[PDB]
């Protein structure tokens, strides 16, 4: 007569895209629509029981989260788990829920190994995955003739969820799986100056198509050092893997978009350097339903959660929890319509998998593997104004690259420079 | 280190990627 | 009035050094001696509740084990956990017990990261640690002039506990922490022939002091390929990191010791190749108490466990669980003698740490970090007979290398070859 939904997310820390101050009102919006829909679980009263994935210091934990999962499992015996979003939180919990035969929904956990559903059984991802980034890079390289060698630089803060490692892992593994070109890689520490000589040296020795996963300031500094060192768009192209677009403002206002502007009197040199820089991000959903969702999300989050949800790419994560929760309820409704129960995790999961759905994020497709296809945008600067704008869009499902607003990809030489230099790298 | 010292979960050992591996 | 000891180990699989078929009777012997000792917990009746760390396939699991720990924690509220020994089993359980403020004892879990007692609080290791292997290697390099470069090759079976990775990790980190020499490393897959050209190439390009962690057969094949390629003891030295001495028989009988002998008509070529090979192992405890312990262990394990405990270096693990459990009981006895309780994990743990103890393994020392100092042996072949024997012993506590039975370290050139070649590696 009622559905018990267990939630394991950061219930107090509001810094994550999957924080409860941000996913809570999104999910409450979802349940509120379930009530208004006579075609989704009629008569059922879906309840939620919460558990925090963060430890005493307030960061998501590889211990707090699995402990909270067990706690909710024996106290309430839920039918489904929601979250966690952190990789190190979701890995033990996913293995627990897989062993319990309970479905798991999260718009986080994008890491490669979560994709091994033979292990993370009944885990459905409704947000971005890092192999899907590999899919975008693959399509990019096929469309620009880069079929030999690319360099990947990534950095992480000690003690975090290693976001840039998992991003690069997914890109590296998928791109090599599909193109079998040489993908060199190098980890660095952002705060460590000793690595910047090393990195610049590697940049001009290991690759000319260069992907960097780092903070905005690290990517700006590297560009400034690359210009200072005579590394221009005629030979090098630097892709910043900024999937949440931290180096940009939101797509609602703040016209125009300048990631090289900093106010430190280096902005004139940074713009000239950023002519060789392009920014890869997740795609902002275009559909109006998304904008109405943000309006309601901001209103609810400020109302029953004392939080101020700001505009930006991170909001696709609570939008995807909202869409994933609606995706699940219909699956459960369909399972009940054929004599099943809410505990047939296999039947319910298979109903969600390999399926197209319409949500606030627009068209979303769950692939045969249970992971949402992810759309990406490619930002480039206008050589006239210097501001960055989307010039290329990747549909994750059809794996097609489409030009945006009749824009062209800026190249100092008119065409992309080769991924291999003249007479080798020497 | 680029390869060693990074936690003890099989999720961080799916590719190496800091390591010098032939696999 | 009674002490509850929770156990998370492989209760069915008897393949691990820390299997219950082998640690069970050792622990049984320990509790049996606690009864006989009026000075160890008088009146208390120590009970044991068991949980299996293996999953449905029968291998130790990063999921079964933490689940069993939770299960025992709420069902019985134990005062101490015993095990697990697998690294991926111990890490989540260790973090759980550290969050529960419950002491943890294991003679396994030798991985570097377990050494972070700021995370793995109240975890006391009474068996070997892989940093201690670095200590041995450091002392070795200091005593033979190798202070520049060494190469480390390691391989693992896909899906196991990655033993050779954690071995090498501990050696890598510790040796570099103390000597700051270049330690090159390369992973390979044993069953993959494509790596043997690569490895042989790396051997003669990346180092001359070479450590290999692999199976016996892989190390033999590598030696055979090294001889076939003209790599002799005059320039190269190959250390096999065979800590449990899988490539050797037991030290009780089976005289003599020939790891190159295989019976495949290649034994004549393998002996000549193994002239450049030395084997690093744990040290067999010399004391008579150890021999009497094995006799009783074999008897009990065949009696109440239907298992046949065979002679070999692996038996130091159940001996260390036995010694570790006795070390605990005295600590608890001393805590009770000063008004504490059995739940003062911090007081009990500190009483065990930085402490010398006398057990069946002889002198054992728990360092300031809660880890048992580990003694190592160095085997070398006699150029007359070809059989291998211990020629060097490392006391983990004093960090001294002592010659064994007036033997000398065999060198084709009379002295060890330099860790750097003549005019560079080119
Ligand atoms: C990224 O690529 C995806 C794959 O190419 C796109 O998916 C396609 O999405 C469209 C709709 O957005 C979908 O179209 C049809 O889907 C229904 C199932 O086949 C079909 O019944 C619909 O038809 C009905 O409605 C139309 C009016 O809309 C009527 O004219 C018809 O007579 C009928 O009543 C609808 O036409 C495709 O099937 C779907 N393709 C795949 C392979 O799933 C994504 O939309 C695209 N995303 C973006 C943002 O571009
Ligand atoms: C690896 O190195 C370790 C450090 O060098 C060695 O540890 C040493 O072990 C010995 C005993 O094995 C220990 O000796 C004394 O320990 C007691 C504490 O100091 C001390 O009270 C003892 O003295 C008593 O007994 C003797 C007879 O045995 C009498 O003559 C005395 O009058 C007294 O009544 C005992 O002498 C060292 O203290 C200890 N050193 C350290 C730094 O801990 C390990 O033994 C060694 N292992 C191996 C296998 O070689
Ligand atoms: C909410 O989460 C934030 C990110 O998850 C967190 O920010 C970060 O805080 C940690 C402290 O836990 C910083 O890191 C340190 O971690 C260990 C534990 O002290 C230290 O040993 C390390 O040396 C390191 O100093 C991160 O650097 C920091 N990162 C950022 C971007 O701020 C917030 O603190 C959390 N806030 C609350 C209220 O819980
Ligand atoms: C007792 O433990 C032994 C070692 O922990 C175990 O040996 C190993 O068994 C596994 C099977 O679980 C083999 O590996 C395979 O693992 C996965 C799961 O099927 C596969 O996808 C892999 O491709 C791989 O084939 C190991 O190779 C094997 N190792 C050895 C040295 O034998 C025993 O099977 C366990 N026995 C019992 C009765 O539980
Ligand atoms: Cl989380
Ligand atoms: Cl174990």
């Amino acid at each position: 007569s009622d559905l018990t939904v267990a939630v394991v997310l950061p219930l107090t820390n509001t810094s994550y895209p999957w924080s409860w101050a941000r996913v809570g009102p999104a999910v409450e919006l979802a349940l509120a629509r379930v009530k208004a829909r006579p075609d989704l679980l009629p008569g059922w009263t879906v309840r939620m029981v919460l558990g925090s994935s963060e430890n005493a210091a307030g960061v998501c934990s590889d211990t707090a989260a699995p402990l909270a999962a067990v706690d909710l499992k024996w106290e309430h015996s839920p039918a489904v788990f929601l979250g966690p979003g952190c990789v190190y939180s979701a890995a033990p919990v996913g293995r627990f829920t897989a062993h319990w035969r309970v479905p798991l929904l999260t718009a986080g956990a994008p890491a490669l190994g979560i994709g091994v559903k033979d292990e993370y059984a009944l885990t459905t991802r409704t947000g971005p995955s890092h192999v899907k980034l590999g899919d975008f890079v693959t399509a990019l390289h096929r469309r620009l003739g880069w079929e030999h060698q690319a360099l990947v630089l990534y950095a992480d803060r000690l003690g975090d969820d290693r976001p840039c490692f998992f991003i690069v892992e997914g890109l590296y593994m998928r791109v090599r799986e599909r193109l079998n070109i040489t993908v060199n890689h190098q980890e660095f520490v952002e705060g460590d100056p000793d690595h910047y000589p090393k990195l610049l040296r590697a940049v001009r020795r290991k690759g000319r198509v260069i992907y960097i996963c780092s903070s905005p300031d690290a990517f700006r500094n590297l560009m400034l050092l690359a210009l200072n060192a005579g590394l221009t768009g005629e030979d090098y192209v630097f892709f910043h893997l900024d999937v949440f677009g931290q180096s940009l403002k939101s797509a609602q206002g703040l016209v125009p978009q300048k990631p090289w502007e900093r106010g430190d009197g280096q902005d004139r040199s940074a713009r000239q350097a950023f002519q060789a820089a392009k920014i890869i991000t997740y795609k902002e959903p275009d559909n109006p339903e998304y904008l109405e969702f943000l309006k309601q999300l901001k209103l609810l989050a400020d109302k029953k959660f004392n939080f101020t949800v700001e505009d930006g790419l991170k909001n696709i994560i609570p939008a995807s929890f909202h869409d994933g929760l609606l995706l699940y309820v219909q699956a459960v409704t369909e399972t009940l319509a054929q004599g099943g129960t809410v505990t047939d995790g296999e039947n319910i999961t298979q109903r969600m998998w390999n399926r197209s759905f319409q949500g606030v994020t627009g068209y979303l497709k769950i692939d045969r593997n249970g992971d949402r296809d992810t759309d990406f945008s490619l930002w480039d600067m206008d050589p006239e104004t210097g501001a960055f704008r989307v010039v290329l869009n990747y549909n994750g499902t059809s794996q097609e690259l489409m030009a945006v607003s009749e824009h062209k990809l800026y190249w100092p030489l008119g065409y992309p420079p080769p991924d291999v230099p003249k007479c080798g790298f020497d | 280190s680029s390869c060693f010292g990074g936690r003890m979960d099989r999720i961080g050992a799916q590719s190496g990627l800091g390591c010098n591996s032939f696999r």
